[PDB]
RNA sequence: UCGCCUCCUAAAAGGUAACGGAGGCGCCCAAAGGUCCCCUCAGGCGGGACGGAAAUCCGCCGGAGAGCGCAAGGGUAGAAG
RNA sequence: GCCCGGAUAGCUCAGCCGGUAGAGCAGGGGAUUGAAAAUCCCCGUGUCCUUGGUUCGAUUCCGAGUCCGGGCACCA
RNA sequence: GCAUGGCCCUUACGGCCUGGGCGACACACGUGCUACAAUGCCCACUACAAAGCGAUGCCACCCGGCAACGGGGAGCUAAUCGCAAAAAGGUGGGCCCAGUUCGGAUUGGGGUCUGCAACCCGACCCCAUGAAGCCGGAAUCGCUAGUAAUCGCGGAUCAGCCAUGCCGC
């Protein structure tokens, strides 16, 4: 039992083989990774941290995040060789599903917001990268542990090439777009 | 109380009447 | 895997005010929902929250039309 | 003498240490004309920010300091 | 009692106690207990079980409080922030917008003391 | 907020309509900043008088329970310079 | 100016002077040491919530221009990072 | 090396036998005067030298360390 | 305000109109209002004034609405009708010393009413917010009796109202 799986395997994945498609069962459109960087908010972490993005952002896809660092001299932006200000996850198959379906037709959603998401935003390989504007503002929210505003900007690597093969994945999969 | 509104005094001050100064 | 730390991982409820939606599979019961109430995909949405309350009714399509301005 | 390309200045002359009387501070636009025009006033006053008194007084310095180049 | 939110008032009367929730004043807060059957005049300290969530049930369901009302506002806020609304310029220049006078006061939206005289 | 009348100028309003009838230019330019924001009217550009000049409005369609004289500022400022009392 | 280190002058071994040219040292590290196991950079171009023109991300392209506590040189990812 | 003392706002300095950091200069507001000086009031400015300790709590107490100052040692 | 000697402008320094402005805001000061609370506050009930004002005006009494108001509608040329009811007081209950059931600023939202029209810029009502203030430095003002202090009521202007002002009771 899974949610969208269908919507992939049942549907999108034959509308495609003849849209395009053709002799290989593999060389069909499907995405692999989902990673998400947040960056700490408007003011990164601090040595007093914050972690709390990683606790609750972790759990708002299912599993903690990990821990990047700079690198290299800042100067004037305050940080140094690094340590920490990351804290992204990646993440693939099940998961991937999951947090963008169960996530991706009823949670995007609420935020009051306009149109689509930003069409012209693909490059080849077809991976997109929207990036709200951080907003942890639902779903899973379950209040409390509200300390920023900081929220993130997902990114989703999938297999086809060209905008339109990796596009018309997405769009026949459950992405409203272009304004 | 005389400048809050939703009070017995609030009203008669303003000169007024409504939910919390009735038209007796 | 990794053993420690992750979440909990089970089913509960995604509500909806608008009938069933997404198959449980994350880590909250109870939440606002609205999947989309109206998607938004090119149409079907843009329900514009400006609707003026009660449009028409009144200052409609009156007052004379053009008229024979041609004249 | 006359100058070549037009100049804009302020004048002034505060007096207010013990408080006697007080000052006048002005400013000025200044442009060369054609060979023998000579010289014109011009009395640019708003909304009367200067007293339609003071003014001849202000060019009586003027004119008159524009004796010596 | 966490109610709308994580604010348990208590060693208060309901009546008053509510109140200490972003969305329940004197008012709204007196009608859901007679829209319950619980006597206002009872400490927090002595409800019951079925009272604590037969009242946690319609305060919660009704209006939208804490924080889901915060947000309300803040939205409303930056839509009058759009293509040049006036009430709006005004939050942004940080002064009042229901037409007060700045020459003086206004000070409740500006910084106390602030001189500066020339 | 008025009351169970909802208030455009008549002759603001025509222009506005009669246009809906085939739709062009935008140079419509009007002093009716007085007029609530022309609901069944939610794309031209509507120039309002400033009291000085008119400040072209985009009128998008998120501002139509406004007035058009919202969306022109009547009074300039930019911080102020400098104060001096001894009188 | 006076001891020590790097480069040049130094004439393709080594060495080689002048009050010749140009910079450093008088420390530091218990992890910046030993070993075992993993990992590979900088930038260029895309696409990116706050995001400078380098925060951290994602996708190609990129044999080393990154990194190696500090001068300079030599060396180095088939690692010394 | 030994004893003794000192480091507090940009400068000049109080800080009382633990809780809080202050006068002064300068400047900015006020107040007083019919007015201008003079005078009064109110502001904003601290790693309290650094380290470890003690205490619920340290600029204050204790131990060391650096840099000043005073006296006496002495320096292969 | 008006009047008036002289000076000055007369396709404008006169006249009309739409829109804006006099309501601006880093700041300073004057007069005030509301307060910081228990000799107080909130709610229900129950008293005792004076001086004034009213016909395209004051508007009883009903009814819808929680309200503001809205429909209906009597009387009243008003010592004959009503704007009223005065408030502080009194009685019963509630609050229990906290930035609070003190305080109400500010802000969002939903409505009402005047007027052609309430963006700049009206006044009310209702829900939700609920700020600074728990007594005020140098200084400084008022009052010698039904005065001060405190409580409310009326009127002129006025469609409405920014009146917390003013003249009065
Ligand atoms: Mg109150
Ligand atoms: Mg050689
Ligand atoms: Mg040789
Ligand atoms: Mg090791
Ligand atoms: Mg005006
Ligand atoms: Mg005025
Ligand atoms: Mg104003
Ligand atoms: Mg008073
Ligand atoms: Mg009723
Ligand atoms: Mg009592
Ligand atoms: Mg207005
Ligand atoms: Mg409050
Ligand atoms: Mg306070
Ligand atoms: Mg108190
Ligand atoms: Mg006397
Ligand atoms: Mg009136
Ligand atoms: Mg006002």
């Amino acid at each position: 039992d899974v949610a969208l799986k269908r919507k992939y395997y049942e549907e999108v994945r034959p509308e495609l083989i003849r849209r395009f498609g053709y002799q290989n069962v593999w060389e069909v459109p499907r995405l692999e990774k989902v990673v998400i960087n947040q960056g700490l908010g408007e003011a990164k972490e601090d040595a007093r941290i914050l972690e709390k993005a990683a606790q609750e952002l972790a759990l708002i896809t299912g599993q903690k995040p990990a821990v990047t660092r700079a690198k290299k001299s800042i100067s004037n932006f305050k940080l140094r060789k690094g340590m920490p200000i990351g804290l992204r996850v990646t993440l693939r198959r099940d998961r991937m599903w999951i947090f963008l379906e169960k996530l991706l037709n009823v949670a995007l959603p609420r935020i009051r917001d306009f149109r689509g998401l930003n069409p012209n935003s693909f490059d080849g390989r077809g991976n997109y990268n929207l990036g709200l504007r951080e907003q942890l503002i639902f779903p899973e929210i379950t209040y409390d542990m509200v300390d920023a505003l900081r929220g993130m900007d997902i990114a989703v690597v999938t297999t086809a090439e060209t905008d339109e093969e990796a596009r018309a994945l997405l769009e026949l999969l459950g992405f409203p777009f272009r304004k | 109380g005389k400048g809050d509104r939703r009070t017995r005094r609030g009203k008669i001050w303003r000169g007024t009447y409504g939910k919390y100064r009735p038209r007796k | 895997m990794k053993e420690g730390i992750h979440p909990k991982l089970v089913p509960a409820r995604i509500i909806c005010g608008c009938g069933n939606v997404i198959e449980t599979y994350s880590t909250k019961p109870e939440i606002y929902v609205e999947v989309c109430s109206k998607c938004h995909p090119f149409y079907t949405g843009q329900q514009r929250f400006v609707d003026t309350e009660g449009r028409v009714e009144r200052f409609q399509r009156r007052y004379g039309d053009s008229y024979r301005k041609g004249r | 003498e006359t100058i070549t390309k037009p100049v804009d200045v302020e004048g002034k002359f505060i007096r207010q240490t013990g408080g006697r009387g007080q000052y006048g501070h002005v400013k000025i636009k200044v442009e060369p004309l054609p060979r023998g025009s000579g010289f014109e006033f011009v009395n640019a006053i708003v909304g009367g920010v200067i007293p339609k008194e003071y003014i001849p007084a202000v060019q009586k310095g003027i004119e008159e300091a524009m004796q010596s180049g | 009692a966490r109610i709308a939110g994580v604010e348990i008032p208590r060693n208060k009367r309901v009546d008053v106690a509510l109140t200490y929730i972003y969305g329940i004043g004197k008012a709204r807060a007196k009608e859901a207990l007679e829209k319950t059957g619980i006597n206002p005049a009872t400490r927090v300290k002595d409800l019951t079980e079925a009272e604590v969530v037969r009242l946690r049930e319609y305060v919660e369901n009704t209006w939208k409080l804490e924080g889901e009302l915060r947000a309300e506002v803040a939205a409303n806020i930056k839509r009058l922030m759009d293509i040049g609304c006036y009430r709006g310029l005004r939050h942004r220049r940080g002064l009042p917008v229901r037409g007060q006078r700045t020459r003086t006061n206004a000070r409740t939206r500006k910084g106390p003391r602030k001189t500066v005289a020339g | 907020s008025l009351k169970k009348g909802v208030f455009v100028d008549d002759h603001l309003l025509e222009k506005v309509l009669e246009l809906n009838a085939k739709g062009e230019k935008r140079l419509i330019k009007t002093w009716s900043r007085r007029s609530t924001i022309v609901p069944e009217m939610v794309g031209h550009t509507i120039a309002v008088y400033n009291g000085k000049q008119h400040v072209p409005v985009y009128i998008t369609e998120n501002m139509v329970g406004h007035k058009l004289g919202e969306f022109a500022p009547t009074r300039t400022y930019r911080g102020h310079g400098k104060e001096a009392k001894a009188t």
